[PDB]
Formats: structure tokens, C-alpha cells, sequence
């Protein structure tokens, strides 16, 4: 199963993945192809934050899906 | 390209007249360009002979280049035309920096329509000669010129917490939040009430109603307080050019075209920063974070500033007089985290949390990632 | 933005919110001062800590200003008191009550958010030395909380 995770700047990071997956660990792949630390990362996948808690056939996230990685960057 | 193909057919289009001087004379004192400038500019009774080559001097600063002394005269009239507290234009907020017509403009200078086409006439005569207005002004300002409408999405740009706000009155039921057809004013400590229409005061925003209300606070932000001088600086803005024949750019375009880039000057820039928890002038990962900005270019830079303040644009009085939401706030780099973690920033207190980085190019990794891949 | 407040300050009257009180003091509607109580067993146990609530004239479209006087040893509060809290800027919402920004701020009394700080010194305490964040957060209730 193939994906897409694209940045603000225009750009993408085709990840490789299967349907149970936890989101938490989606992170941690494109922790490698972009060193991000998890904790600072958002998947907004058509309007929704995907949790770390749930898979990616929990939110239907297929084959070339588009989510987004977001930045969780400004502090508290 | 884009942008470059645009700009030159523009640049031609545009025509000399034939019989007008060689050139502009201009020569003023330094201390007093405003009401100088003012009057030159505002006699010429052709108004044609404004597009000769601008010759200036001033009794002051004997230089004898009078090519650059326009570059200057520029640079030097606009930190008085859009200067907030000369009572033409002010801050569209205490921490924005962004210029906007003051409704009140006219109770504080007498016959400030004089002086907006006045601010026109050389605002656009820049255009004409290729040369930039310095300040900026808020979204609806560009898109008034453009022949463009104002609405609840210009407003993102100005005050997003307002926006958002708005646009949640816009699809949901506010008649819970109590709200009236009405707004608060201050002025000597004192909050007076104004009404968006007859007896607002006394109307509630039902759900029947909520639309047009949006359009009323909108209506008054931007619009209903200054539609005579906004009107006064077209006058003379087309005193010079086409108005039309602008409307092949698009806001951002138009701005770009007179008030240019906002390259951030990075020398007042480190001079007004202050560091914390550990960080310091002289530190390692200090060094190397204004070795990494001298590398970026305007865009980069002006980005880094609009992460960590919140804001892209600058005070007049460059970084010394930077503001946060409590006030003045001076640019601040605080020490924070582990290497892994990339930068964080408070655009409230305009400070960056910026983790020791063990190499330069593993500062500038991070560094450009979090500018870049940002604002989220 | 009046009767906003009122209506909003009634309610308050009517079924408050526990461990914290919250109302105008001298004539003036647009400030406000609160009382919160520190959490029942977290270091902050015993004190009582006072805030100042300025409601803009843009209210409710924009949050309120909220800020403690009181001294606070915590990761997400410094020393002017200015609150790290997200429903006080990104989040705020029109909709929002006081009651519950009230609340929110007990909340993050008892449960900080080291990852998020606002005082990184704090914050690298309270995640490696617990006990130590403890001892120290304990003592400053102590001198400024009672």
C-alpha cells in the first residue's frame, strides 16, 4: 500500500505502509525521510486530525491517500 | 516569470509626454521634506511634467549624485505620508505594522483630503518611475485601488482571532452569544457604544440576521471611514496613472509593485534581540543562527521573522521598537529542548525556542525546515 | 459586548464555577479579577492565586487578557503571569465562557504541559526531576500563595 504525506512548502514523502498501521507510526517513518519528531507533528487528512490511537482503515486512508503533515510549531 | 512577464508590458505601456521639462526640479531641506514635498507636488498644474526625470538636492546634505537623492527622497517622504502618528494612516494593529487610512484622519489634520491625493500624487508618481513607497498597508487598502470587493475573507490577513470568530458566527446559531447591533469604541479610558445601523444598539443578531451583521462589522472596519479619502488618493494616483491599467495585478502583485519586498535589514535585526536561559552574543548556536539568516534571502528571512513574531513586516523605527500582544517586545531567542526537536516560537512575546544544535548545517536544517514548512 | 458580560457574569452567580470566583471589582464591567485555589494535592496545595481578566472593547470576538499576580512556580505560567493556554489565543471561540476558561486554568494547575512550555527551565524540571519541580512549586506556594 503506497501514500502521500505533503508539506506546507509544496512538497511530498511517499511513504510505504499497510492498512493497520497506527497513525502514531506514520510519524515515526516520516521521522526518517524528514527527521521530525512525532510531538510535532499534525496529519490533517481532508479536514480531520487523524489520532495516533487509530490505523489508517480506520479513516479509509487507501492506496495514494493525501494526508498532510502540519507542523505543531508556535508554543504554549 | 510570471510576476517579470507581467510587470514589463506594464512598464511600456506607459508614456512620456513630449513637451515636459528635461527633468523635475527639486530641492529641499531634509528636516522639513513633508510640507516641502507637499507643496511642490501639489502647484504643478501640468500635471504631466511630474513624469520627467526627478532632480533633487537638499540644502542639507550637498551630494553631488542627484540620480540617487531619488531613491532617497522616497525612503525619506514615506517615513513622514505613512508615518501613524502624523494622523494620515495608522497600525492596523499595536503589533502588525501594516498601515491603514485612519477614519479619524479629518478631525486631526483640517483638510486631509488635500493631503491624501497628495500622498497619491507621489504614491503612484513612485510607480511610474520604478521606484517603492516604504510600510505596507492591509489587504483591503491594494484590493480598494484593484476595483476589488471587501469581505469576511480580507480579514484573515488583518486580525485572524476576529476572523475566525466572525466566520463562527457565519455557520453556526449566535443567538446564545447575546450579541447587538453594535460596537464598543475608547477613547480618554472612556468605552462609548456606536451602532452598525439605526438603533443596533437595541437589535440582536438573531439567525435570521447574523449575515448582515457580518457585513456591517466589515462594512465599518474597513470600508464606511474612508471611502472620501481613499477616493482623495485615487484622484491622485491616477493623477499620473491609468487606473486600469493596474488591474492586470493582483493583490499581492500591486503590492509587491510599490511598496516591494520586505527584505528584514539583519543588522538592526541582531543588534535589537535579546537572548535567554543560557543563550548569549557571543554562544555557539547564536553564531551560527545569524550566519545561517545572512544566508537565507528575503523571502527566508522575512518568513523566520513572520514564525517567531507573528508579523512579516517591521515598526518604522526598525527592530528597536518591536511589539508583542503586552507590548514593546524586542526580537528574544530562548534555549529550549533537545537537538532532535525542531524550533519553536511565541508569536506573542516574539521569542524562538531554539535547541542546541551540535553543528551549523544541523542548526540550518532544522532551522529552514520549521521557517518553510510552516505557519500550521 | 454589555449585556454580553452581565448575562455571562450572572451565570456565574447562579451555579459557579468550583475553586474559582470571578467578578468586577469597582464599577468598571471590562475588569475583571479571579481567584483560584491550587488543585487539592499537587504542589500547589493550600495556596490561593489571584487573576486579573481585561476584557477587550472586541470582545467577544477576540479573547479575553487573562494574567495571574500571583507568583506561580509552573511551566506554562512565568512571571508576569501571562498563561500559556490555547483557548486564550489560536482557540478561543466567541461561543466560550469564562466558567470554562476558568476551569481550564485549574486544569493545567494540576496537570501542566512540559512539552509546550512557556518557562523551558520549568519544564525540563518537571520532566526529569519530578520530586525536585515538587519541592520547589510547594515552597513558592509557601511565600506568594498564602
Amino acid at each position: 500500500m503506497q501514500i502521500f504525506v505533503k508539506t506546507l512548502t509544496g512538497k511530498t514523502i511517499t511513504l510505504e505502509v499497510e492498512p493497520s498501521d497506527t497513525i502514531e507510526n506514520v510519524k515515526a517513518k516520516i521521522q526518517d525521510k524528514e527527521g521530525i519528531p512525532p510531538d510535532q507533528q499534525r496529519l490533517i487528512f481532508a479536514g480531520k486530525q487523524l489520532e495516533d490511537g487509530r490505523t489508517l482503515s480506520d479513516y479509509n486512508i487507501q492506496k495514494e491517500s493525501t494526508l498532510h503533515l502540519v507542523l505543531r510549531l508556535r508554543g504554549g | 516569470f510570471e510576476f517579470k512577464q507581467k510587470y514589463d508590458y506594464f512598464r511600456k505601456k506607459l508614456k512620456k509626454p513630449a513637451d515636459i521639462p528635461n527633468r523635475f526640479e527639486m530641492k529641499l531641506h531634509r528636516n522639513n521634506i513633508f510640507e516641502e514635498s507637499y507643496r511642490r507636488i501639489m502647484s504643478v498644474k501640468r500635471p504631466d511634467v511630474l513624469k520627467a526625470r526627478l532632480w533633487i538636492e537638499f540644502e542639507s546634505e550637498k551630494g553631488l549624485d542627484y540620480g540617487g537623492v531619488a531613491r532617497e527622497w522616497f525612503f525619506l517622504l514615506s517615513k513622514e505620508m505613512f508615518n501613524p502618528y502624523y494622523g494620515l494612516f495608522e497600525y492596523s494593529a499595536t503589533d502588525n505594522y501594516t498601515l491603514q487610512i485612519n477614519p479619524n484622519s479629518g478631525l486631526c489634520n483640517e483638510d486631509h483630503l488635500s493631503y491624501f491625493t497628495f500622498i497619491g500624487r507621489v504614491a503612484g508618481l513612485a510607480v511610474f518611475h520604478g521606484k517603492l513607497l516604504d510600510g505596507f498597508f492591509i489587504r483591503p487598502f491594494y484590493k480598494m485601488m484593484l476595483g476589488k470587493q471587501i469581505t469576511l475573507n480580507d480579514m484573515e490577513s488583518v486580525d485572524s482571532e476576529y476572523y475566525n470568530s466572525l466566520k463562527w458566527i457565519l455557520e453556526n446559531d449566535p443567538t446564545e452569544l447575546d450579541l447587538m447591533f453594535c460596537i464598543d469604541e475608547e477613547n480618554f479610558g472612556q468605552t462609548y457604544q456606536v451602532d452598525l445601523k439605526p438603533n443596533g444598539s437595541e437589535i440582536m443578531v438573531t439567525n435570521e440576521n447574523k449575515r448582515e451583521y457580518i457585513d456591517l462589522v466589515i462594512q465599518w472596519r474597513f470600508v464606511n471611514r474612508v471611502q472620501k479619502q481613499m477616493n482623495a488618493f485615487l484622484e491622485g494616483f491616477t493623477e499620473l496613472l491609468p487606473i486600469d491599467l493596474i488591474k492586470i495585478f493582483d493583490e499581492n502583485e500591486l503590492e509587491l509593485l510599490m511598496c516591494g519586498l520586505g527584505d528584514v535589514d539583519v543588522n538592526d535585526w541582531r543588534q535589537h534581540s535579546i537572548y535567554k536561559n543560557g543563550y548569549c552574543p557571543n554562544h555557539p548556536v547564536i553564531q551560527w543562527f545569524w550566519k545561517a539568516v545572512l544566508l537565507m534571502d528575503a523571502e527566508k528571512r522575512i518568513r523566520l521573522l513572520q514564525f517567531v513574531t507573528g508579523t512579516s513586516r517591521v515598526p518604522m523605527n526598525g527592530f528597536a521598537e518591536l511589539y508583542g500582544s503586552n507590548g514593546p517586545q524586542l526580537f528574544t531567542i530562548e534555549q529550549w529542548g533537545s537537538p532532535e526537536k525542531l524550533p519553536r516560537a511565541h508569536t506573542s512575546f516574539n521569542r524562538l525556542d531554539l535547541p542546541p544544535y551540535e553543528t551549523f548545517e544541523d542548526l540550518r536544517e532544522k532551522l529552514l525546515m520549521a521557517v518553510e514548512n510552516a505557519q500550521g | 459586548a454589555s449585556k454580553r458580560i452581565h448575562k455571562e457574569l450572572n451565570d456565574l452567580a447562579r451555579d459557579p464555577p468550583a475553586q474559582c470566583s470571578a467578578g468586577p471589582v469597582g464599577d468598571d464591567m471590562f475588569h475583571w479579577q479571579a481567584t483560584i485555589m491550587g488543585p487539592n494535592d499537587s504542589p500547589y496545595q493550600g495556596g490561593v492565586f489571584f487573576l486579573t481578566i481585561h476584557f477587550p472593547t472586541d470582545y467577544p470576538f477576540k479573547p479575553p487578557k487573562v494574567a495571574f499576580t500571583t507568583r506561580i512556580y509552573h511551566p506554562n505560567i512565568n512571571s508576569n503571569g501571562s498563561i500559556s493556554l490555547d483557548i486564550l489565543r489560536s482557540q478561543w471561540s466567541p461561543a466560550l465562557k469564562i466558567s470554562k476558561v476558568l476551569l481550564s486554568i485549574c486544569s493545567l494547575l494540576c496537570d501542566p504541559n512540559p512539552d509546550d512550555p512557556l518557562v523551558p527551565e520549568i519544564a525540563r524540571i518537571y520532566k526529569t526531576d519530578r520530586e525536585k519541580y515538587n519541592r520547589i512549586a510547594r515552597e513558592w506556594t509557601q511565600k506568594y500563595a498564602m
